[PDB]
């Protein structure tokens, strides 16, 4: 309306996961905060601990308001994601870098109308290696999934061929595309 | 639709 802060296309929610051993996986999802302007985004990001400092078994998740960072959500069950793989040795030099860029593609609606298909993103820190992915609503939407992946790989700056794949959440639970 | 540039988003931290 009057631009004292710059509005975002969507309100986003940042989630935290702690690899607990006495609750259902779904019960351990913990919400950090929600925001809907660019300035509020930066105040949260700048304050909370960076991804590279997450203890193994924990995650960060950024999803559109109302979509829980889990497969069962109605917006994720038929979807899937583009996955970026990182060995543990890249944690202090690449993880945060790739995470922030991922976050900027989301709040900035970087995939044109195809950003509507985006649900959120997740970064996983594991002793065996780390992961960063963007979740889309329909692994059946070829044109949207494809476009999302092209731009994303370009935004990350990944070499001509690191080759990143897209798998449906269903498979992961029990590549449909590459770029 | 509200779209923002990589550069503009970076400028908004100030
Ligand atoms: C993302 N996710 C992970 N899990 C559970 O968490 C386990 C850990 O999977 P992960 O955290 O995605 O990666 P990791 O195996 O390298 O640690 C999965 O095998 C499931 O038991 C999940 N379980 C449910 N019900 N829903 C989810 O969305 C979901």
């Amino acid at each position: 309306e009057h631009y004292i802060k710059h509005p975002l296309q969507n309100r986003w929610a940042l989630w935290f996961f702690k690899n607990d051993k006495s609750k259902t996986w779904q019960a351990n999802l913990r919400l950090i905060s929600k925001f809907d302007t660019v300035e509020d985004f930066w105040a949260l990001y700048n304050h909370i601990q960076l991804s590279s400092n997450l203890m193994p078994g924990c995650d960060y998740s950024l999803f559109k308001d109302g979509i829980e960072p889990m497969w069962e959500d109605e917006k994720n069950k038929r979807g899937g994601r583009w996955l970026i793989t990182l060995n543990k040795q890249q944690r202090r030099s690449d993880l945060d870098r790739f995470w922030l860029e991922t976050l900027l593609c989301l709040i900035g609606e970087s995939f044109d109308d195809y950003s509507d298909d985006v649900c959120g993103a997740v970064v996983n820190v594991r002793a065996k290696g780390d992961k960063i992915a963007i979740w889309t609503t329909e692994c059946e939407n070829r044109d949207a999934v494809t476009h999302i992946g092209r731009v994303y790989k370009e935004r990350l700056g990944l070499p001509p061929k690191i080759v990143i794949g897209y798998q449906s959440h269903a498979d992961t639970a029990t590549n449909r595309f590459v770029v | 639709r509200i779209i923002y540039d990589r550069k503009f988003l970076m400028e908004c931290r100030n």
